[PDB]
């Protein structure tokens, strides 16, 4: 209707709608709203446009969901796989391992932790071969870039490539 | 003690009352406790890698394990009582003593042989994935350990 209406424009709509309700439901209900066909991809595309313009909603967007709904989020809209890699890229960047307990930790306790991370890539490994390639590529280059290690204790993304296969 | 070495190298029971049966077999305390060539080559061997002559410590310890590693046919050389150390921990010890002595090309030799021939006892780490309860003796750690040093 604000489509067809053009008097402003749905950004502004969207940040109203943000500030008013309650954040988390609303971010479950994007979530949803993302992937129901059209009724006439018009109300998709004007959300993917204003999500990518806020990056701290989409900050707690994919901090808020589950797994396997951003996966399929993500195989439907490819102009939100890169940002999202970069996000999850970020976290593992901004942990530590401490050798007494054998987990990767972080530092900071609202620093995703080991578990979640490896949730999110599995399911996002798990995917249709268009964004396998993407994301397993993604991390391969960000093992090399923090030395090439084989061994366990000294790379996020050597333990992330391990506990794949 | 080099001397005792060379020594050692070399190898009637009367019908009467003599001394020796009833003399007793030896301890350990006791000055007359003296093994056998090899559990001597070893006591050299150790004091040469206690005092810093690595060098002759490392040709000591390449004569120690040829002796027992290439026991096939001659008489039996026995490895160290078992007080002493274990027979890896005699690889361990060569292995640094070489080291020490600038020859890590083949400590690396020596810490790859005795992980091959004991492959079979080494755990399958595939706790590894899983990751205090399983269990893996010193000796292994301990390899891997001057296999970085080298």
């Amino acid at each position: 209707e604000v489509g067809k209406a053009e008097a402003e424009r749905p950004a502004r709509f969207l940040s109203s709608l943000w500030e008013r309700l309650p954040q988390n439901n609303f971010l479950k209900v994007i979530a949803v709203a993302l992937l129901q066909p059209p009724l006439s991809g018009e109300g998709s595309q004007v959300l993917v446009h204003w999500l990518l313009g806020n990056s701290e909603v989409f900050a707690a967007f994919c901090r808020a969901l589950p797994a396997g709904l951003l996966t399929l989020v993500t195989s439907r809209h490819p102009a939100l796989s890169p940002v999202y890699l970069g996000l999850l890229t970020d976290w593992g960047q901004r942990l530590h391992y401490d050798l007494q307990k054998g987990i990767w930790v972080g530092t900071e306790s609202q620093d995703v932790p080991w578990e979640e991370l490896h949730n999110r890539f599995q399911s996002l490994c798990q995917a249709p071969p268009p964004l396998k390639d993407k994301v397993l590529t993604a991390l391969e280059t960000c093992k090399a870039q923090d030395g090439d290690f084989e061994v366990p204790g000294l790379s996020i993304w050597t333990d992330l490539l391990l506990a794949l296969r | 003690l080099e001397l005792l070495v060379e020594a050692l190298n070399v190898p009637a029971p009367q019908f009467l009352i003599e001394v020796e049966l009833l003399l007793p077999p030896p301890d350990l305390a006791s000055p007359l406790h003296c093994g056998t060539q090899s559990q001597t080559k070893h006591i050299l061997a150790s004091r040469c890698l206690q005092t810093g002559r690595a060098g002759d410590a490392a040709e000591h310890y390449l004569d120690l394990l040829a002796l027992l590693l290439d026991s096939s046919e001659p008489r039996f050389s026995p490895p160290p009582s078992p007080p002493g150390p274990c027979m890896p921990e005699v690889f361990l010890e060569a292995a640094v003593a070489l080291i020490q002595a600038g020859r890590a090309q083949d400590a690396l030799t020596l810490c790859e042989e005795l992980l091959s021939r004991t492959s079979s006892l080494l755990p399958k780490m595939s706790r590894l994935w899983e990751d205090e309860l399983p269990y893996c003796p010193l000796w292994v750690s301990a390899t891997h350990l001057l296999q970085g040093q080298a």
